[PDB]
RNA sequence: GAGU
DNA sequence: ACTTGACATCCCACCTCACGTATGCTATAATGTGTGCAGTCTGACGCGG
């Protein structure tokens, strides 16, 4: 299921899609819910396949991925991206000495999740 | 790392099929041993001891297990992690028992770490064991002969044979199983046979206990015609293709087809064969079908 | 100078000599490693090199060696074993003349050796004449099986050639897995020297000259009769025979008692023979450590029971008897070494003296005027041995401390507790001291 | 060999190694892996600050130890912030974003 | 046909990133012609500093600041050395007699005077007056200025024209930009008249609806033209002349700069040659190189083909000299003096003879014997002596370590200690608490305690009120009663430490 | 400062001014003699903050009264050494540098933006040929390589209009003139009429690029490096063994050279050195620059004094023993212990033995708390006396604690969870702990040396994480297959 | 040089 | 309880001194060179060409 996190995208929503990008499932998911209720023009996808190296390294964590493997290179494309993380993953957490979002830090986590609703 | 029980049950429908494993040569591992402690998808029926029907979306515990086993449903639909709805996770009923608890897994507890850790520790293991333990180096291969255990009928799937001189059923199909059935017709015992194999009893026969039914030396494939008459070489030159082997006494030689590595540049693209030709000359061609016989043996067939 | 020293010093091949044992040294004085330079590193070397050949033959021990990344790498020189001219690998070996089996050893390098055919020296032999069987047992172009006697060119001198120093002292190799084997000699390089020498019960005739080659033992060069004797100095009048018409016929052997191994272990010498004792040319006068009446010494022999116990001997854990304690056995002599510096800061030079600010006059008490330990006191981890002072600068008094200051006095002498403490939860008496007072300050009262 | 307090690291302020240093030992990515198949957060993050890096962490535990507490009170190991700057160094800009 | 060989092996260069090979490259191409080659481009030198000296004597500022700036330094008493000695040092074709700098400022003003006569009778240069002009420049020749006051001089003229042109840059900006008017037939009028206001309204009487427009904002066009018509002014130069002056004079600099590029470049592999000598380990095969670059700058400048000598020889002490000097101050972290730094070299030449002679090793004393130098200064210099060895060195030779995994901070107060010192403050306000009131406040002011701030005997009896020997007695009287073991039961472990 | 998210990006030329405190000019770290830092040298005072606590240069100005203080004389600020560690210093490059990651690293950002191999770039940075920027000749536009005599038949019949230049100050020039927002547009417009495989494939990719650029809104100017960031000094400290000996970060020995180079840089310019020196004076420049940043990625790197290559920033970052997997995804604990273990056959499942003197200095806070409350020491400093020498009572209070604590026993390696448990530790004699049999095939533990590690969890979270989920009584099944690991040997 |  | 004045000890700041430090100048002629080890493995995904 790791492995299946990315997939590709033909067709624009109102986002940062267009041809042939590989985008996360997940981010899918989220254009989904928000396009269906409202309208605007919808996005065709296909599932894709990453084996472990390249899968760790697609990730939206990129503390994570350069904890990995290619320090430098994923470091270089997150700083063109000019990429924001958001730190919903474990090893983040760990690293910047926080609460684990799993488990016994699940609590404390969640409360945060809401506090971003609220202003 | 990321995936997390953040639900107790998205919803899904989805899941995927699992079988006991019947690969080749027995069960070496059934449904139960692979499906205990997973919630299902959807209900399986099956003519059996009274028309089996089994509620969805239920954990299979230990116990509900064992009724099923009476019943010998072959094919499980299993709500799995991957037919997972989850964004960034899943579904404690996708996921199911906590192995090392007994339960179901606790919403929160981090799978991720755990399926990889249980997956990493063995191979570490089995490494470092049988590296300072087995002194020495050797494998279970007399691939030599199959043994029928329990008196049942011989019922075949999928293969086409041709009957000889000698007398044996010879396979020529990859794709051959010599399965078992018992009294009141069913898919017990299994086999598997590879290509070249002598048979014995064919299709409906039966077989008393421990009777040798197939045959075939391990360390050598054999590739066997179907069709008679005189052997007539094309592109096997000597040098480009295969290399000459003789002796004196009565001049008697074997020749070895080489394989690409010591082909010199300009024999790249021949495919060596041995064509079916007759008493007359002609493509004597296999029985009802359109092939003139022309057997491709394979890099280094001796 | 440079250059050599550099050599010397910190080069992959010059390393600290293991001295647990004289098995140990050795051993290690005869390993062979593929490693530096114009050599392999560890990733630099698959299996290509670190596999068993068959040339190995009688030349290396094909069975001893570290076990992890080293392994393959380093290789002890088999027992019989030399270099040729030319550097080159060399075993010894026994003609064999037309079937009759000569007195005559020739020196066979690998490329030599791969040209004759050799019977081993398992093969039996008629009395001075041929071989026993018809059919015999030998190797060729490095490859064994049965030949017949008259083809027959050479001999293993004996079957100790094919193993190294270490391997050779293990006594029923022959019943043991290889891979065990390894683990034997590994560990017999690790054994230490115990108070009490014990002669092992099961040897193999190399204790004998494992030990005398290991040369930490004293050994009579000529030969005649002990004149004096002494736990220090064992002297020893010639015969005639091997006397000298040009000096004086006496031979004086000052021994070495407790000296530290580089492993803080005991290097500690016993003479052997007694006053008046008449000896002969190679006899062995002093034992070195692990080192018996001319054997070597390992360790020490118990009465064993092959048993399972209430889970005191689990997995290889061991049960044993206070009777071993009760006779001291197994008892370590360690030498352990510490070094107190005098410095120089600019902050003023420090200074080794008795003066040691809010100390125990418990501390205090065992030391001498200079500030040195007494010679033989018993001390424990945390104890003072030797006295030192060092500049100090304080007056960074935050509030509080100006108060008290005023109240009780308790005037601060600016010096911190340089002086030499002994490490933790450890506990032996003060063998010796040294003391090197550098040229430009005068000499110390206890220096 | 065992350690409470000591000496620590120059640069990252992490304990020492070794007996000769009174050194702690190494909690490892592998004992992080064991922590975090376990739910057992507070563990951990006690041996990512309070054990370590984290100055201020360390020392008000001890004393809330001492007092009968057992309140973390968790801060910033200095390791992290060891990172930031040789980021920085890399002229690479690494802000940490208010909510 | 020179650069063509260099194209060709640039079109080899499989990427060699050693900048050796690339120097190497270019300096390969230069041809260096000898003997005389080298005089000429140093002919070239003394003509350009000739040129700018004939514009001094002929420029009526440049010789304004020569007394404006001697009256400075000399007027004030009797002064001899900082601008005087910058100014000066001068040949007659070094201490300065006052007789001589008397003589030869004299008859400076008399030729000034008589100078000055003839501009005004009927022209600026009538014939004769262009003679003596050219006279009076021919005697300015005969002196050399020393290059740090050269400059000021020269940065005067540098500078006021780019006045010059930035000042038409800025009128014509709002002109042409805003405006608008070609700049061909600005060549003519601005060329013949430029003082006269006709050129002015001449332009507009060309017509065209354009040229009228313009009052609106009238006042603002002709003023800002009375900015530049200022600078003429205050100049005194007239246009005729003035060009002639500034043009020429560029000329003259550009002339000399361009040669000496030519020299250098030519003496390129005289500089790489000795310096490879001492590239010997010190510091980096490149980095002397640039130094040794550094050091032909030098030669160049202070190179004078009078010597008759060949430049190679001269050159060369230059060079070896920035070398030299550069590894002494550069080389190690710890950076050192040259005194100190020839102190080691002489310490290191006699430890091989001492150690040839004595069969062993130098001892501080010995070495101070040979030395006259006091032990205790040969043994500061010994420890002065060890460089910088590296932090990251790999302590493990199995490399386990950057020596960095050893290093403690001993700044750090152990936390032990810092719950003793939480503890201290604690238990002394409590016992501030068993004093009276006023009396509390009296030792928490006086030693800061519980405030930013300490309060000495004064200060406290200014706050207090007025009493300050009272103080010394109240301050004894807190001794005597916090003695009492009652208050300080708390106190009294902390006697120990 | 309690934070949601992290952003990276370029940094700007001017936001790392904003950083930067001071100019680091000199070289020099300190003075041979006094150890002080040097004005506007590496370890600047002025600029990374003072060497010790509340005290300025010069020493007239100490003492929490002063804080924020600014010494007239020195300009030493008044606070805390700790700054040291998070103030940044710059330099300014004379030659405005390329950074050697958007260049060497592929794919190379420069590159792919501009759609220009490799070594077309090295041959205009390292000065071998000239560029063209902008042509208002139709004859080049952009990109354009020109050597040494083509640039002068180009110059000598052209020019006015002809724009070209050599370097990286050159391609930072051709990096602000080039159009982000109107080549996006062309592209998908160049893509509406025709679209051949292979090429619409590159440049669907660099469509992306440029759209996810200018979004971000990092600008490419950025690229070529004008101010470089110094890290703060403490992270490249200087420090002397005890031998009167020293030890220095390589970043310094890198940073040391950067700096003689830029200086020699300002003389050669104020100088007007000839083109050849200049050129090759920018070459080393670049070298120094990109060593220091990533050294040898560039090709033959800079070595050690001894023959090893100096450790870059990358190294610190990158590497495994970089910061990341040595000091950051783990580190050395305190409250823990290491030592062999020994068979407890008496000991229950979920219970170890301690060794007394292990357990002592393990528990130290936990005694000493208790020593002062229940009044059996005075003061802390008495009861640190008191657990010094070691009397009856000492030991008692221990077992008070002890009593009802779990700790934790680990094995390396980690293979699984199981690796460590929780255990009710019971003191006793001897340095060895004990461990109960059963557990040994979890840990794979077998007797014959093993050493283990006990860590104690501090907390009452900590204790009930570690009785609860981590107890060797709660888990016996594993999480590998659903069978006991926890089981007969 | 330990063990997995 | 507090102040005053006398007499006696301690703390802060500015001046002459002496060593320490920074930079210049040298003239037979000297002008295209340094330099090493890295490697061997090994499957790998990737672009370039
Ligand atoms: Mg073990
Ligand atoms: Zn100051």
């Amino acid at each position: 299921r790791q492995m299946l996190r990315k997939a590709t995208i033909v067709n624009a929503g109102s986002s940062d899609f267009l041809e042939g990008e590989q985008v996360e499932y997940s981010r899918v998911k989220i254009a989904n819910r928000e396009l269906e209720a409202n309208g605007k023009v919808g996005a065709t996808y296909s599932r894709d396949l990453l084996g472990i190296t390249k899968a760790s390294l697609a990730t939206e964590s990129f503390i994570s991925a350069a904890s990995f493997q290619e320090t430098t290179r994923v470091l270089t494309e997150a700083a063109v991206a000019g990429k924001r993380d958001e730190l919903r993953g474990l090893k983040e957490n760990v690293i910047v000495g926080r609460l684990i979002p799993a488990g016994t830090g699940y609590a404390y986590h969640q409360d945060r999740m809401r506090r971003r609703a609220a202003g | 790392q990321d995936l997390v029980v953040t639900e107790d049950d998205c919803g899904t429908h989805e899941g995927i099929m699992m079988t006991p494993v019947i690969e080749g040569g027995d069960v070496k591992e059934p449904l139960r041993d692979r499906v205990l402690g997973r919630v299902t998808a959807e209900d399986v029926l099956k003519p059996g001891t009274a028309d089996i029907l089994v509620p969805r979306n239920t954990l299979l515990h230990e116990q509900w297990c064992d009724l099923l086993e009476e019943n010998s449903v072959d094919a499980v639909k299993v709500r799995s992690v991957v037919s997972c709805d989850t964004d960034f996770g899943v579904c404690a009923h996708c996921y199911g028992r906590d192995l090392a608890r007994g339960h179901i897994i606790n919403k929160g507890e981090a799978i991720g770490v755990i399926a990889a850790q249980s997956i990493g520790e063995p191979g570490t293991q089995l490494t470092m064991r049988t590296f300072h333990i087995g002194g020495a180096a050797s494998r279970a291969a007399a691939e030599s002969s199959i043994q029928v255990k329990n008196k049942g009928s011989i019922k075949l799937s999928n293969v086409k044979s041709v009957v000889n001189s000698s007398g044996k059923l010879v396979i020529t199909s990859r794709n051959t199983e010599l399965k078992l059935i018992d009294e009141f017709g069913r898919t017990k015992e299994s086999y598997k046979v590879p290509y070249g194999a002598v048979l014995a009893k064919g299709d409906g026969e039966q077989v008393a206990g421990g009777e040798t039914v197939a045959n075939w030396d391990p360390h050598t494939m054999p590739v066997i015609t179907e069709v008679s008459g005189f052997v007539r070489f094309t592109d096997m030159i000597d040098g480009q293709t295969i290399t000459r082997q003789t002796d004196e006494l009565t001049g008697l030689s074997s020749l070895v087809v080489l394989d690409s590595a010591e082909r010199t540049a300009g024999g790249k693209d021949l495919r060596p064969a041995l064509k079916i030709v007759d008493a007359q000359g002609n493509d004597v061609l296999i029985p009802g079908t359109d092939m003139p016989a022309q057997y491709f043996l394979p890099g280094k067939a001796i | 100078s440079a250059a050599v020293k550099e050599f010397f010093g910190s080069s992959q091949l010059s390393q600290f000599m293991d001295q647990n044992n004289p098995l140990s040294e050795i051993t290690h004085k005869r390993r062979i490693s593929a490693l530096g330079p114009g050599g392999l590193t560890r990733e630099r070397a698959g299996f290509e090199v670190r596999d068993v050949h068959p040339t190995h033959y009688g030349r290396v021990c094909p069975i001893e060696t570290p076990e992890g990344p080293n392994i393959g790498l380093i290789n002890s020189l088999s027992v019989y074993a030399q270099t040729n001219e030319y550097g080159f690998l060399e075993t010894p070996y026994r003609k064999v003349t037309d079937g009759v089996v000569t007195d005559e050893i020739h020196y066979l390098s690998a490329i030599e050796e791969g040209n004759y055919v050799i019977a081993q020296a398992n093969s039996n032999l008629d009395e001075e004449g041929h071989f026993v069987e018809d059919l015999v047992t030998c190797r060729s172009k490095g490859e064994s099986s049965l030949f017949s006697r008259d083809q027959v060119d050479y001999m293993d001198v004996s079957t100790q050639q094919v193993v190294s120093v270490g391997a050779s002292l293990i006594p029923f190799l022959e019943h043991d897995d290889a891979n065990r084997a390894l683990m034997g000699a590994n560990m017999q390089r690790q054994a230490v020297p115990t108070l009490r020498a014990d002669k092992p019960l099961v040897g193999t005739g190399m204790e004998r000259a494992v030990a005398v080659d290991s040369g930490v033992t004293a050994v009579a060069k000529r030969g005649g009769v002990v004149q004096y004797v002494d736990a220090s100095r064992i002297v020893i009048k010639v015969n005639e025979d091997e006397m000298y018409p040009g000096e004086a016929g006496i031979d004086i052997y000052n021994l070495t008692k407790y000296t530290r191994s580089n492993q803080n272990t005991c290097i500690n010498q016993m003479p052997c023979v007694s006053l008046g004792e008449p000896v002969e040319r190679g006899d062995v006068l002093a034992d070195g450590p692990s080192t018996d009446l001319g054997e070597l010494a390992l360790g020490q022999n118990m009465r064993v029971a092959f048993m399972p116990w209430n889970g005191y001997n689990f997995e290889d854990s061991i049960l044993v008897s206070e009777r071993v304690v009760q006779e001291d056995r197994f008892t370590t002599i360690h030498i352990q070494e510490l070094a107190c510096v005098s410095r120089d800061t600019k902050l003023g030079p420090e200074e080794i003296t008795a003066d040691i600010p809010n100390v125990g006059e418990a501390a205090l008490s065992k030391l001498d005027e200079s500030g040195i330990v007494y010679i033989g006191a018993e001390v424990t981890g945390g104890d003072i041995l030797v006295g030192k002072v060092t500049p100090k600068g304080e007056t960074q008094l935050t509030p509080e401390e100006k108060l008290l200051r005023a109240i009780f006095g308790e005037k601060a002498s600016d010096v911190k507790d340089s002086s030499l403490r002994v490490p933790n939860g450890v506990s032996g008496t003060v063998i010796d001291v040294q003391v090197f007072t550098r040229d430009g300050v005068e000499k110390d009262k206890r220096a | 060999h065992a350690r409470s307090t000591g000496s620590y690291s120059l640069v990252t302020q992490q304990p020492l190694g070794g007996k000769a240093q009174f050194g702690g030992q190494r909690f490892g990515e592998m004992e992080v892996w064991a922590l975090e198949a376990y739910g057992a957060a507070y563990t951990l993050q006690e041996m990512l600050t309070v054990k370590s890096d984290d100055v201020n962490g360390r020392t008000k535990m001890y004393k809330n130890i001492v007092d009968g507490n057992h309140q973390m009170e968790p801060g910033m190991p200095e390791s992290f912030n060891v990172l930031l700057k040789e980021i920085r160094s890399l002229g690479i800009n690494i802000e940490l974003e208010d909510e | 046909a020179a650069a063509q060989v260099l194209s060709s092996v640039e079109s080899e260069i499989g990427r060699t990133t050693d900048p050796v090979r690339m120097y190497m490259r270019e300096m390969g191409t230069v041809e260096l012609l000898t003997r005389e080659g080298e005089i000429d481009i140093a002919k070239r030198i003394e003509d350009g500093i000739n040129q700018v000296q004939c514009s001094v004597a002929e420029y009526p500022e440049a010789i304004t600041y020569l007394l404006e700036q001697y009256d400075r330094v000399e007027a004030e008493e009797a002064r001899l050395s900082d601008l005087i000695t910058g100014f000066v040092d001068p040949n007659a074709e070094n201490s300065i007699d006052p007789e001589l700098a008397r003589e030869k400022f004299a008859e400076l003003r008399a030729q000034y005077v008589v100078t000055r006569d003839t501009i005004k009778a009927k022209g600026r240069s009538h014939a004769t007056a262009q003679e003596e002009i050219l006279k009076l420049s021919e005697v300015f020749k005969q002196f050399r200025l020393v290059p740090k006051q050269f400059d000021y001089l020269v940065n005067s003229m540098r500078v006021m024209m780019d006045r010059v042109r930035t000042q038409e840059r800025l009128i014509m900006k709002l002109c042409v930009e805003q405006c608008k008017m070609p700049k061909k037939n600005f060549i003519t009028l601005f060329t013949g008249n430029e003082t006269s206001d006709t050129w002015f309204n001449a332009a507009i009487a060309m017509n065209k609806p354009w040229s009228e427009k313009l009052h609106d904002v009238s006042e603002e066009v002709h003023r800002a033209l009375q900015k530049l018509q200022q600078i003429e002014e205050e100049t005194g130069l007239t246009i005729e002349q003035v060009k002639d002056i500034n043009r020429r004079m560029s000329i003259g600099e550009a002339k000399a700069r361009r040669a000496k590029k030519e020299m250098v470049e030519a003496n390129l592999r005289l500089v790489i040659s000795i310096a490879k000598k001492y590239t010997n380990r010190g510091l980096q095969f490149l980095d002397l190189i640039q130094e040794g670059n550094i050091g032909l700058m030098k030669a160049v400048d202070k190179f004078e083909y009078r010597r008759g000598y060949k430049f190679s020889t001269y050159a060369t002490w230059w060079i070896r000299q920035a070398i030299t000097r550069s590894i002494a101050d550069q080389a190690r972290t710890i950076r050192i003096p040259v005194h100190m730094i020839e102190t080691i070299n002489k310490l290191n030449r006699i430890s091989r003879q001492m150690l040839q002679e004595m069969g062993r090793e130098p001892t501080p004393e010995e070495l101070a014997e040979r030395m006259l130098m006091p032990e205790d200064k040969i043994r500061k210099v010994l420890k002065i002596a060890k460089e910088p060895i590296s932090m990251e060195t790999p302590i493990g030779d199995d490399e386990d370590s950057h020596l960095g995994d050893f290093i403690e901070d001993t700044t750090l107060e152990l936390p032990l200690d810092s719950a003793t010192t939480e503890s201290l403050r604690a238990a002394t306000h409590d016992v501030l608490a068993g004093l009276t009131a006023r009396e509390a406040k009296v030792l928490r002011m006086r030693f800061g305690i519980d405030m930013n701030t300490d309060y000495t005997l004064e200060e406290v009896g200014k706050q207090f009120d007025v009493t300050r020997e009272r103080i010394r007695q109240i301050e004894a009287k807190a001794l005597r009663k916090l003695r009492h073991p009652s208050r300080s039961e708390v106190l009294r472990s902390f006697l120990d430490d | 400062e309690e934070f949601d998210a992290i952003k990276i990006a370029l940094a700007s030329p001017d936001m790392i001014r904003s950083w930067s405190f001071g100019e680091v000019k000199k070289p020099e770290t300190i003075n041979y003699r006094t150890f002080k830092p040097e004005r506007d040298g590496l370890f600047c005072a002025r600029i990374f903050g003072p060497v010790k606590d509340y005290e300025c240069l010069c020493g007239k100005y100490k003492r929490l009264k002063h804080r924020g203080v600014i010494c007239e004389k020195c300009g030493v600020e008044v606070t805390q050494t700790k700054v040291r560690r998070e103030r940044m210093g710059h330099i300014e490059l004379a030659s405005p540098t390329a950074h050697i990651w958007f260049l060497k690293s592929l794919p190379s950002r420069i590159g792919l933006l501009l759609d220009m191999p490799l070594r077309d770039i090295e041959r205009v940075l390292y000065f071998e040929s000239y560029v063209v920027i902008e042509g208002g000749m139709t004859n080049l536009e952009r990109q354009q390589i020109l050597t040494e005599e083509q640039y002068l038949d180009a110059l000598e019949e052209f020019g006015d209009e002809f724009d070209a230049k050599m370097g990286a100050e050159a391609i930072q020039a051709l990096l602000k003139s080039m159009d982000l927002e109107q080549e996006c547009e062309q592209l998908r417009e160049e893509l509406n009429e025709t679209n051949s495989e292979t090429k619409r494939k590159k440049l669907t990719k660099r469509i992306k690029l440029l759209e996810a650029f200018v979004q971000s809104g990092n600008k490419p100017e950025w690229m070529i490096l004008t101010v470089l960031p110094v890290l703060p000094p403490d992270l490249r400290p200087l420090v002397p063994l005890d031998g009167g000996r020293f030890a220095t970060s390589d970043l310094n020995d890198l940073y040391r050279r950067v700096i003689n180079r830029n200086n020699r840089l300002k003389r050669l310019l104020d100088l007007a050195a000839p083109d050849i020196i200049v050129r090759n004076e920018k070459r080393m420049l670049q070298e120094a620059v990109d060593a220091l940043l990533d050294n040898g990625r560039r090709g033959r790197a800079i070595t050690g004094s001894n023959k090893r290559p100096l450790k870059s920033l990358a190294d610190m970052i990158k590497g495994k023993q970089g910061r990341f997997r040595q000091n950051l995804l783990g580190k050395r604990v305190d409250y823990s212990g290491r030592s062999v273990i020994t068979v407890g056959p008496y000991l229950r499942l979920h219970q170890c033995g301690l060794p007394k003197k292990m357990a002592l200095e393990l528990f130290k806070p936990f005694i000493y708390g208790k020593l002062e409350l229940r009044g059996l020491a005075t003061t802390i400093k008495a009861a640190k006396k008191m657990v010094e020498r070691e009397e009856a009572v000492v030991w008692d209070i221990l077992d008070e604690v002890i009593r009802e604590h779990p700790v934790l026993l680990n094995r390396a390696p980690t293979l699984h969870r199981l690796g460590i448990q929780a255990f009710e530790p019971v003191l006793i004699e001897g340095k060895a702990i004990q461990l109960h049999p059963l557990v040994c095939a979890a840990y794979n533990a077998d007797f014959d040396g093993d050493q283990m590690a006990v860590h104690v969890p501090l907390t009452l979270e900590a204790q009930l994480e570690a009785r609860a989920l981590m107890m060797s009584t709660n888990n016996i099944l594993s999480p590998a297959n659903g069978e006991p690991i926890i089981v007969p040997s």
